[PDB]
């Protein structure tokens, strides 16, 4: 039997999320850093990883010490062998010991009071746009780079056309209302910040040729937190404490509240997600990746998508952990929170098979639709 | 163990390069926190002052903020800074030379920093600052105020904003909180606490460039005024006992003298840091 | 000692109303030496001296100088209007009569620190906005 | 023997501009303290001041003071200059030409810097110092006084404050005191300070320049008074002995007078260097 948590992540500063430009990589312009405004669920993972064996006390600390064959497993069943490897994306179980279920990172506005938790989700990419497909009527297709598509036909849903001149979805963000969408603008609930950095260098006769480096760095809005849900084995009781998220030492205050074991956190967060559905959409609410873009289109009318960049650091059990990490082979392109796939008439079983098949993005908190 | 609160008490006057595009006329400007617009030190700034000030001891600069920059062993500091933030900035004063300006948010800043950090041996000092700011609440009625706690400071003019200052007769001001806030200690809305750390008002110099007697350049500096109060959270990391108690030890002894800022040979920054006492 | 455009209206105002500028937009040449003395006579003299002799009536002087203490009484008046009025504020905000003659004004009420700023104030603002119109 | 005190003491009436915009009276005004707001000379003035006088010995300022504004390379200075804050000042007086003022809050900050920087021969400054201002508190018992210490200055006046200085015959003035605040000294409150360095009664010189005979403009300048004495901190890096005792010696000899402000061709600023004579 499992039991679950719920961690709440609070930032005690500025944080950052690296992207693909590093302030250090091989590449022209490495002097300017922007933060993405979340972690990767891969960071999540190691988050866990790294205060699991803080609670029980096996790290490496300096020279690359080698552990003796007791630690081996206990880190095994602890945490298991590797990091968020990508590679083994279609494998039924998380390659994880103790953690088996770790849900999409979650904006959460907590104001006052218990109260309740408002989940933030990204505003679906129709909002008040009403998609009107093919009159079927054997004229005026689409191509797209491809195979038929019958011409969307996007109205205000409130006539004229959809002019992209006011198109704005994709800067707003939404929650659950009175039977009414609250649209929150990205720029309030993030504040961001760009850093001078330098190396004073004062000595006798150093060069001064990497001593510039400019680095952003964002802010969460004083009642918005970071929470996720995780799912325990052999129950390793998660404590709260201080924790890092990733980049430039971001500090954040774990509180780990406990939940009925008998719920499986899927559901919940579907059910924080109920109020954006709509019987001809699927949106998508967490970064999707296919290996064939090319299939999914085929299966649906429109999509109404953005793309994301994933590139994870990995690391094993016997790492150097001191060293440069070697970070992912493969920069992969996941779709975007609120990206939005219309299907055609049926076949929304198939592409819900289509998504479903990667069950280790499924449990790390990817691919996850509403 | 896990969180100290630490005070700077500048001996000079420091400028902080905030590095950003100018809009006007001041060419260099000290750094201010983007949502408060206060007057505040980048946690980078601080590690690498404190960083300059342990150099001489490899093994401590290793243990508490890591490995030099261009070293290939890649160590992460032991030692978390966070950003300073300024408490007490001294004010122009007629009675006396200047006095110890500490605004009512500020106040509330720091209480609810101390309860989200969990400060060392900061219970009985949020009890009691909470206290303080009840009755200095009774006291304002909601009006702008100036309060001062010692009978003879009653009556100080701030010459910047002309108010002043009166003595609540029924609010105390316990030793400990004298030992933080300042000496010569005037409370006042944050109204006044910004006119009194803007752009207009924090000290501007003008600076010269001479070549036989031709002036090749010309800008202009501005400065934080020394004897400023600023406050910033340090967070102990499970480290070694040793480095950590002679860290501390050599923070506090007061023959130390961090400079944090710019113009080290014309003495801008330079500092004498002090951890939080009991009560 | 900054620029500030609410004196230098106050100034305008109280010049056109002290029957300095002319309708077509020029003062009497001298008014511009009497403006820039003002100060220095201030500063170097002491305040009640400088405005008693500016404030005199009998003198042999080209144009009527006595016109500039009464726009430096209306600066003034102005300046008392749109004060804060709280109680921590060491601000008199209490107009001046217009039967009292300012040297009685300060005479008779005896905190100059106030009264002080405000006239240096003014009579830069006097100066600043005295360049507006034709020196004729 | 990092930190050394020194005493400027003006042999001519010094000028070192502000650079401030006034569109009053005094065009050209004089620097002031950040914080207290007395006359002060600006770390940056005195370093170019002094590096000036240096130029010769190329060495030697590449040594101390760094390299020149424009140099392929960049040498950061080694020696540490604060800024120069008022010590004493003349004030008019009718049994003697002048006397030497000095307010209680001025030898109270001097007290504090010397606690906070160590000077070479602080202990026992500070000491007769906080017993001089201990034996000043309690006789004056919190009114406002002025205090000279021969009995034949006893009824001196100061003529901008029309005040007499007393003699408070329990007081004892040590020779050391004396060499440091200056001959003919009169310790007064810092009421009477502040009104005697304020821009109202500062020197204030007036200047014209004449075209054919006819005055082309016209400006007013103000000046610190000649005699004055100023004190400023020397924090030496790691600087070499070598060329760090021939600045010391260079800068203290009675032969050297070092420019510092304004209108040099004119006289003004020039001023004499002495260390803290040993207690």
């Amino acid at each position: 039997m499992n039991r679950h948590y719920l961690i709440t992540l609070t930032p005690m500063d500025w944080f950052f999320f690296g992207g693909e430009r590093t302030l250090d990589d091989g590449k022209s312009a490495d002097y300017i850093s922007h933060s993405n405004k979340f972690p990767q669920q891969s960071a999540l993972l190691g988050m866990i990883r790294y205060q699991l064996l803080k609670q029980h006390n096996l790290l490496s600390q300096f020279p690359y010490t080698e552990n003796k064959p007791t630690e081996k497993e206990i880190m095994k069943t602890l945490i298991g062998e590797q990091s968020f490897r990508m590679t083994e994306r279609k494998a039924k179980s998380l390659g994880l010991g103790v953690i088996k279920q770790i849900s999409p990172l979650m904006l959460i506005e907590c104001k006052d009071d218990t109260s309740s938790r408002s989940i933030y989700f990204p505003l679906p990419l129709d909002d008040g746009y009403k998609v009107s497909f093919n009159e079927t009527s054997n004229e005026d297709k689409v191509f797209y780079n491809g195979i038929e598509c019958p011409i969307p036909n996007v109205y205000p849903a409130s006539r004229k056309f959809f002019d992209h001149k006011t198109y704005n979805n994709y800067l707003f963000w939404c929650t659950q209302g009175n039977n009414q969408i609250k649209k929150l603008l990205s720029d309030e609930i993030w504040i961001s910040k760009m850093q001078i950095g330098i190396t004073k260098h004062v000595e006798e006769g150093e060069d001064n040729d990497k001593s510039f480096y400019k680095q952003e760095f964002l802010q969460l809005k004083k009642s918005f937190i970071y929470a996720f849900y995780i799912t325990l084995s052999g129950e390793s009781e998660l404590s709260s404490d201080i924790i890092q998220l990733g980049g430039q030492r971001s500090v954040f205050r774990m509180e780990v509240e406990s939940i009925e074991e008998n719920s499986d956190i899927q559901e919940k967060y579907q059910t924080a997600a109920q109020f954006l559905t709509q019987s001809d959409r699927l949106l998508i609410l967490s970064p999707t990746y296919v290996d064939n873009l090319k299939e999914l289109s085929a299966l649906c009318n429109f999509m109404w998508s953005d793309s994301i960049v994933f590139r994870n650091i990995q690391t094993t059990n016997a790492s150097n952990f001191y060293g440069k990490p070697i970070k992912s082979s493969s920069k992969y392109h996941f779709l975007k929170p609120g990206s939005v796939l219309y299907f055609k008439q049926g076949k929304r079983k198939e592409v819900e098979k289509l998504l479903m098949d990667y069950t280790y993005l499924r449990l790390s908190g990817y691919n996850i639709y509403i | 163990m896990t969180t100290r609160m630490y005070v700077i008490n500048t001996l000079s006057n420091m400028h902080v390069g905030s590095g950003e595009v100018n809009y006007g006329v001041i060419a260099n400007l000290i750094q201010r926190d983007s949502v408060t617009n206060l007057p505040n030190i980048n946690s980078s700034g601080l590690k690498g002052a404190i960083r300059e000030y342990f150099k001489e001891n490899e093994d401590l600069v290793r243990e508490l903020f890591g490995s030099a920059p261009r070293d290939e062993k890649t160590l992460p500091g032991k030692v978390r800074f966070f950003e300073a933030n300024l408490l007490s900035m001294p004010v122009r004063s007629d009675k006396v030379p200047f006095l110890m300006a500490i605004s009512d948010e500020v106040l509330q800043e720091l209480i609810t920093k101390m309860k989200f950090f969990n400060c060392e041996e900061a219970t009985q000092y949020i009890s009691h600052l909470s206290t303080l700011l009840d009755n200095i609440k009774t006291q304002a009625q909601g009006t702008d105020f100036a309060y001062v706690f010692d009978p003879l400071l009653q009556g100080a003019i701030i010459e910047e904003v002309s108010i002043r200052a009166t003595c609540p007769s029924h609010i105390p001001l316990q030793p400990s909180l004298k030992k933080l806030l300042g000496d010569r200690l005037v409370i006042l809305s944050h109204k006044y606490f910004s006119i009194l750390s803007d752009d207009n008002h924090l000290p501007v110099l003008s600076r010269n460039n001479l070549e036989n007697g031709q002036s090749a350049n010309l800008w202009y500096e501005q400065v934080l005024p020394r004897y400023s109060r600023l406050y910033f959270m340090l967070m102990d990391g499970n480290a070694q006992s040793e480095y950590l108690k002679k860290f501390r030890d050599t923070l506090c002894t007061p023959s130390t003298i961090i400079q944090i800022g710019a113009n080290a040979s014309i003495g801008y920054g330079y500092c004498q840091i002090s951890e939080l006492s009991p009560f | 000692m900054k620029i500030s455009k609410k004196q230098i209206e106050y100034a305008i105002e109280a010049l056109r109303a002290n029957n300095i500028i002319t309708n077509d937009n020029q003062y009497p040449k001298v008014f511009k030496g009497y403006i820039s003395s003002f100060g220095a006579a201030v500063i170097q003299s002491g305040l009640i001296p400088a405005i008693i002799f500016f404030e005199n009536e009998d003198n042999d002087a080209n144009a009527d100088r006595h016109k500039i203490i009464g726009v430096l009484k209306d600066i003034i008046n102005a300046m008392r209007q749109q004060y804060t009025v709280t109680d921590a504020t060491i601000l008199v905000s209490s107009q001046i009569p217009a039967n009292y003659s300012m040297a009685q004004y300060i005479i008779e009420h005896g905190n100059t620190d106030q009264l002080l700023k405000e006239i240096t104030e003014a009579a830069v603002a006097m100066k600043l906005a005295l360049r507006m119109y034709k020196s004729e």
